[PDB]
């Protein structure tokens, strides 16, 4: 059934699973035409497929060419997501294939179930959690590879950097969701927090800066405040 | 005109024959039903006064044999049986008629309800859905489960309806996932019509038989088959034009005949609203949509 607050910790057991988020697959800018009508221009997108135990991120870049000549693009985008997740699973050796796939939006269940009929043993699950994976395009290096892509492309990342050498996957996921929740609620503030100290750099093979344990605590606290703050600014509390 | 002679009526029972129902009191001198139209299948069904649980009944065709009902006090039900000695049969029926101990199937110049409900239903197909090859008639009841229901427990007592699953490999071609799931024409026309049913009449026959089992016996799995066969047509963008027109007539009479007070359990809100108002065929069922809106506007 559904992944929620009660069974949260199943994400960190030893059964391979993936989260799939499709919120950045189909992306458009809305503009005015010369005649004063409105039209969309698509820009490159990405499927966010994450193993929460290992941090392994399979970033499938959705190039705008996949939309050419197609209709009902918001609906196509869910089936294209499912088509690409299915292809990923097929490409993996049997012992690396997920035992469960958790979609962050219920509208993905039928497209993915259908594309995964060949895998009756892989459970397709929704979730009641409001996870901040839409903010993945606020991570500079991920947005950069998406926007620079001239063809379909799969890029592999560890979204936890090296954190698992020092903390558990539960704690790494909590850190990531806090970072992404902050970037979603106020990207400018959030990014200011992360990069204000020029002496803390991002390694070439990392996504986030090389904070010490003590500096992550400060960072993490500053991200909480931001989220609480914006909650007041937003609600007047 | 054909006859179904009853040895007796030892227990109080509501007896139904197609869309008709009537009450027979315990040990009332009742010896059957006369004037049954030849040329159609029929169903004779039963609900005991003392245990309205288990509606049960027999599908039959009088052209295939001489059939009668006799109560079995060990198994506790009205059983259909076949009498092969045609002479001994005619005699017993004639005696019963002369003493006027039979009720009569009604006939009117203005009625085609039963024909319209059973138009494509054929005893030979019923006997493949309900397996019991030693008899020429077929027993159904409230509790019997379908093969599909069994998959998701005794197989000999199952309703062998055609499995219809929209999220199955049978329904979905590799490489046409979105196409085949959103437009089910391939599954309707190639898999089911050309492949399994062979023609639309056999398809409509199973659809009509599932409806009738749902209505007369409150057979849950039958209702599921009925809704699934409707939905497969309604969710298909390409349907032979003759099939759409015939479906509209089929469903019109089903809706017309449904008891007003049973609409709450035999009509799937999701399927009907989808079929009438969202599906490819939302504008192709004019008669059915007009009777649904005037009779059951609440469901919609
Ligand atoms: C009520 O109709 C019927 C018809 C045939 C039989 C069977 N039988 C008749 N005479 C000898 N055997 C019975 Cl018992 C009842
Ligand atoms: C043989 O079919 C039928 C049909 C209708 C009736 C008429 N009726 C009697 N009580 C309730 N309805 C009868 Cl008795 C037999
Ligand atoms: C033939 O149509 C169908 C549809 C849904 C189900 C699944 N189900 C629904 N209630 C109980 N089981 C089945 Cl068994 C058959």
């Amino acid at each position: 059934g559904a992944m929620n607050s009660s069974n949260y910790a199943e994400l960190f057991n030893n059964d391979i699973k993936l989260f799939v988020d499709d919120t950045n697959v189909y992306r458009v800018t809305v503009h005015k035409t010369f005649e004063g009508n409105v039209a969309t221009k698509a820009i490159n997108g990405c499927i966010f497929t994450l193993n929460p135990k290992t941090g392994h991120l399979f970033l499938k870049i959705i190039h705008t060419s996949v939309w050419a000549g197609q209709k009902r693009l918001s609906q196509l985008a869910k089936w294209k997501t499912a088509e690409e997740v299915s292809a990923l699973v097929r490409s993996l050796p049997k012992e690396e294939q997920p035992k469960q796939i958790i979609v962050t939006r219920k509208a993905m269940l039928d497209p993915l179930e259908v594309h995964m009929l060949d895998f009756p043993n892989i459970a397709i699950r929704p979730t009641e959690l409001r996870l901040p994976f839409s903010a993945a395009m606020s991570i500079d290096k991920l947005s950069d590879v998406v926007m620079k892509a001239t063809e379909p492309q799969m890029v592999l990342f560890n979204i936890y950097d090296d954190w698992l050498d020092r903390i558990s996957s539960y704690t790494a996921f909590s850190r990531l969701t806090l970072l992404l929740r902050a970037l979603k609620t106020n990207e400018e503030s959030a990014k200011m927090i992360l990069l204000s100290d020029p002496t803390i750099t991002i390694k070439s093979y990392h996504l986030w800066p090389s904070f010490t344990d003590e500096q992550w605590i400060t960072i993490e606290s500053q991200m909480r405040d931001l989220i609480l703050t914006e909650y007041g600014r937003k609600y007047n509390v | 005109m054909n006859t179904v002679p009853f040895t007796s009526a030892p227990i109080e029972v509501t007896i139904g024959i197609d869309q008709y129902s009537f009450n027979v009191k315990e040990n009332q001198p009742f010896h059957g039903i006369k004037d049954i139209p030849i040329g159609h299948v029929h169903v004779i069904h039963f609900q005991h006064a003392d245990n309205s649980s288990m509606r049960y009944g027999y599908w039959f065709d009088c052209r295939m044999g001489n059939f009668y009902i006799q109560y079995d006090p060990k198994d506790g039900l009205y059983k259909m049986m076949e009498e092969r000695d045609g002479a001994k049969f005619e005699n017993i029926v004639h005696n019963f008629k002369e003493r006027q101990m039979m009720v009569s199937y009604p006939k009117i110049d203005e009625d085609d309800t039963w024909y319209n409900l059973t138009e494509f239903v054929q005893m030979d197909k019923i006997r493949k859905i309900v397996r019991k090859d030693e008899n020429q008639f077929s027993y159904v009841d409230s509790s019997m489960t379908t093969v599909q229901e069994n998959e998701l427990s005794d197989p000999a007592h199952s309703l062998n309806y055609t499995v219809i699953n929209f999220k199955s490999r049978e329904a979905i071609r590799p490489g046409h996932e979105m196409e085949d799931f959103l437009d089910k024409s391939y599954y309707l026309n190639t898999v089911m019509l050309q492949g399994i049913f062979k023609n639309s009449s056999n398809y409509f026959g199973e659809l009509q038989f599932a409806f009738l089992n749902a209505m007369f016996f409150g057979n849950y799995g039958s209702s599921l088959q009925w809704h699934a066969m409707i939905e497969l047509i309604c969710s298909s963008a390409t349907v032979p034009k003759h099939m759409l027109d015939k479906l509209d007539e089929i469903l019109y009479y089903q809706i017309k005949t449904l008891p007003e007070q049973y609409s709450d359990i035999l009509l799937n809100e999701r399927v009907w609203n989808i079929c009438l108002y969202s599906s490819f065929q939302k504008n192709s069922l004019h008669n059915t949509e007009k009777i649904m809106e005037n009779k059951y506007p609440e469901l919609l």
